[PDB]
């Protein structure tokens, strides 16, 4: 059994996204298919059950319209199309195995979720997408590093000297900014008596921007 | 209704715990209750189904059962090296749906503290040129976690959409947090001297970095 | 030559059973399973009366 897929790109609220998950090894004419989101610090949440054999997938209580759902037996995987994103949007997507088969409202007690791998990630955003620019820190055992901000979206990665260095490079955390940005802070820790003498680069590159800018930090004048 | 679970358990290594899922009489005992569990970072993975019969994948070493109203889920004993979540899933014909319970983390059980290093980094005149001005100091080298990073400017303390990150936990046994701080020059160079404060339960530190150099 | 459809618990003794699953209180609903690793006696037919 697998559920290997691609990650799902980011989409502006009032827009559509697209999960869907390959299927093989098995037969896919018994199998109900699920979805289903890991909200943060709750439970999740459930919409409907898909069946490939006939149209008779039904809803839940509280989503009526928001999904919507077609099936595929050429190629024996299902396609997602949603609509109206909103901020409790704001979690991973797993495609659900389930176990055998249920049609009516009286057999789903003994069904039990089968199989969960590489999910994707969806998150609906203030913004799509924005190429950084970037400028370099000033500096203050001494320490330095450099910042970065108006770049979209997660994550970024810091490397220095070329990626010859890895020893403290810790990726800190971003914040939820009001304008959407993010930042993500490396720092790497030098002797006192090398601030302003030996040159230290840090590079960042970005997928859906395809930039990539060789900053170099100086001291503040 | 909505099933329940406790934020958070604490169990130290070496005995059994269990965890406990309140629910109903309609979603729990006349319907089967399924416990998920998911690695950070990865997949999630069904614990036990049916309350009776254990996966094949896992050796017998959990135990879970329902009694009435809640299930328990019986864990002889605690590895260190691996933490992870427990969902309380079930069935109800009222919402004719799937609800799923909180969530529980469950820990080891002390040790001392540490001496907490905060650094601070002015922006250089790339950053004031493109008429800007943000602030950023970083606090690492503490544990545990569990800090509230705020500014001050020696003389009163500025709210400007004061934000403070998760702090967060790193491969050498250490914890680490970082504040950040974006405002206008104009009211940058109004003040001499900035500063950040944290939180460690009992220690406090002050960086007083000049913006000169 | 008459039909019923319920889903109450179903109290083998003197059990107050309302809601909970007693050991002596069983759901009265049991479901097949029907697959082709199942021989000749152990598979689904259309009986039509």
């Amino acid at each position: 059994v697998q559920l290997v897929q691609s990650g799902a790109e980011v989409k502006k609220p009032g827009a559509s996204v697209k999960v869907s998950c390959k299927a093989s090894g098995y037969i896919f004419s018994d199998y109900n298919i699920h979805w289903v989101r890991q909200a943060p610090g709750q439970g999740l949440e459930w919409m409907g059950w898909i069946s490939p054999d006939s149209d008779d997938t039904n809803y839940a209580q509280s989503f009526q319209g928001r999904v919507t759902m077609t099936r595929d037996t050429s190629i024996t995987t299902v396609y997602m199309e949603l609509s109206s994103l909103r901020s409790d949007d704001t979690a991973v997507y797993f495609c659900a195995r389930s176990v055998g088969y249920c049609s009516l409202n009286s057999c789903q007690r003994w069904m039990w979720f089968d199989t969960w791998g590489q999910g994707a990630l969806v998150t609906v955003s203030s913004a799509s997408t924005k190429g950084p620019s970037v400028f370099p820190l000033a500096p203050s055992t001494a320490a330095l590093g450099c910042l970065v901000k108006d770049y979209f979206p997660e994550p970024v990665t810091v490397s220095w000297n070329s990626g010859a260095l890895t020893s403290g490079v810790h990726t800190f955390p971003a914040v939820l900014q009001s304008s959407g940005l993010y930042s993500l802070s490396s720092v790497v820790t030098v002797p006192s008596s090398s601030l302003g003498t030996q040159t230290y680069i840090c590079n960042v590159n970005h997928k859906p921007s395809n930039t990539k800018v060789d900053k170099k930090v100086e001291p503040k004048s | 209704p909505v099933l329940t679970q406790p934020p958070s358990a604490s169990g130290p290594p070496g005995q059994s715990v269990s965890i406990s899922c309140s629910g109903s009489r309609s979603n729990i005992g006349t319907n089967f209750v399924y416990w998920y569990q998911q690695l950070p970072g990865a997949a999630p993975k069904l614990l036990i189904y049916k309350n009776d019969q254990r996966p094949s994948g896992v050796p017998e070493r959990f135990f879970g059962s329902k009694s009435g109203t809640s299930a328990s889920l019986a864990i002889s004993g605690l590895r260190s090296e691996d933490e992870v979540d427990y969902y309380c899933a079930a069935w109800d014909d009222s919402l004719s749906g799937h609800v799923f319970g909180a969530g529980t983390k469950v820990t080891v059980l002390g040790q001392p503290k540490a001496a907490p290093s905060v650094t601070l980094f002015p922006p250089s005149s790339e950053e004031l040129q493109a008429n800007k001005a943000t602030l950023v100091c970083l606090i690492s080298d503490f544990y545990p976690g569990a800090v509230t990073v705020a500014w001050k400017a020696d003389s009163s303390p500025v709210k400007a959409g004061v934000e403070t990150t998760t702090p967060s936990k790193q491969s050498n046994n250490k914890y680490a947090a970082s504040s950040y701080l974006s405002l206008t020059p104009e009211q940058w160079k109004s003040h001499r001297s900035y500063s950040c404060q944290v939180t460690h339960e009992g220690s406090t530190v002050e960086k007083t970095v000049a913006p000169t150099e | 030559f008459e039909r019923d459809i319920s889903t109450e618990i179903y109290q083998a003794g003197n059990k107050p059973c309302n809601g909970v699953a007693g050991f002596n209180c069983y759901f009265p609903l049991r479901s097949y399973g029907f697959r082709p690793t199942y021989g000749v006696g152990h598979q689904p037919y259309r009986v039509v009366v």
